[PDB]
């Protein structure tokens, strides 16, 4: 809704929610010269 | 090709 | 999308579908950013040049979707339209400036696994993701190519590209509210958004909270995936004051 989004925003119940990955959120987190 | 949605949601 | 892959169920909870009554025909792509809120590109729904000026009554929007053509019980709800809202200052004159929308729905939704809202950056978010380089990710049931539809809704990873190239590559002008995404024609990798994608959202993964963040808005491109040209998205984050303002006069 506002900044940063709406409290529970971005983070998805399949996912996220669960520790889970999707097959290419990696690529996204490598570019930006690596995540972690 | 899409298919036919529930009435209710047109009015 | 072009030269992307199916999504995965629940991988664009916010992805939203505007959907026209009549004829029943896909429309654009939009996200839901509260739950009563839907963010979409104001040339999705007025462009004068073709006679497009949509209203309230002619829209419905469809959330919790994975297929584009089947009405999926249970797991999507469709919603109406309270009031559209477009930008004052959207130029669909000359170059698609400021071209944002928002919707409010007639109700809230409810979220589940499938439905889920996304977040809208703040200046530092912005900041440190936006850099060229970095790849953000589209999502849509648009064509497969320029010249073809998918069944599932399709995703695309691409590079954001550095501003001077983005404008030596067109002849329409560039303002600070838009950006270009894709791969240059040297890097040996495709994608983009087609016609049928306008309106969805460029998200980007924060390394920093781990959310998902819209950072941009499918706006306009020259075709679909030509090597040397680039897809525009509106900058979310330029205009946020704008949406912060409709939405506290206007709701939540
Ligand atoms: N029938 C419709 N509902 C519709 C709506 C908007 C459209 N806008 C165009 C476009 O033709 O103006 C158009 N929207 C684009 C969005 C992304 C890219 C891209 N990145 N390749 C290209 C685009 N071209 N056709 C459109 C058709
Ligand atoms: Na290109
Ligand atoms: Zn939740
Ligand atoms: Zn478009
Ligand atoms: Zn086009």
């Amino acid at each position: 809704t506002f900044g940063s989004g709406e409290a529970d925003c971005g983070l998805r119940p399949l996912f996220e929610k669960k520790s889970l990955e999707d097959k290419t959120e990696r690529e996204l987190l490598e570019s930006y010269i690596d995540g972690r | 090709d899409f298919e036919e949605i529930p009435e209710e949601y047109l009015q | 999308i072009v030269e992307g892959s199916d999504a995965e169920i629940g991988m664009s909870p916010w992805q939203v579908m505007l959907f026209r009554k009549s004829p029943q025909e896909l429309l654009c792509g939009a996200s839901l950013i509260s739950d009563r809120w839907v963010l979409t590109a104001a040339h999705c729904l007025l462009y004068p040049p073709w006679d497009k000026n949509f209203t309230e009554n002619d829209l419905l929007v469809r959330i919790g979707k994975h297929s584009r053509t089947r009405y999926e019980r249970n797991i999507e709800k469709i919603s109406m339209l309270e009031k559209i809202y477009i930008h004052p200052r959207y130029n669909w004159r000359e170059n698609l400036d400021r071209d944002i929308a928002l919707m409010k729905l007639k109700k809230p939704v409810a979220f589940s696994d499938y439905i889920h809202p996304v977040c809208l950056p703040d200046r530092e978010t912005a900041a440190s993701l936006l850099q060229a380089g970095y790849k953000g990710r589209v999502t849509g049931w648009g064509n497969l190519k320029e010249t073809g539809q998918p069944s599932v809704l399709q995703v695309v990873n691409l590079p954001i590209v550095e501003r001077p190239v983005c404008k030596d590559s067109t002849r329409i002008r560039i303002t600070d509210n838009m950006f270009c995404a894709g791969y240059k024609p040297d890097e040996g990798k495709r994608g983009d958004a087609c016609e049928g994608d306008s309106g969805g959202p460029f998200v980007m993964k924060s390394p920093f909270n781990n959310r998902w963040y819209q950072m941009g808005i499918v706006s306009w491109g020259e075709g679909c995936d030509r090597d040397g040209k680039y897809g525009f998205y509106t900058h979310v984050f330029r205009l946020k004051k704008w949406i912060q303002k409709v939405i506290d006069q206007f709701g939540e």
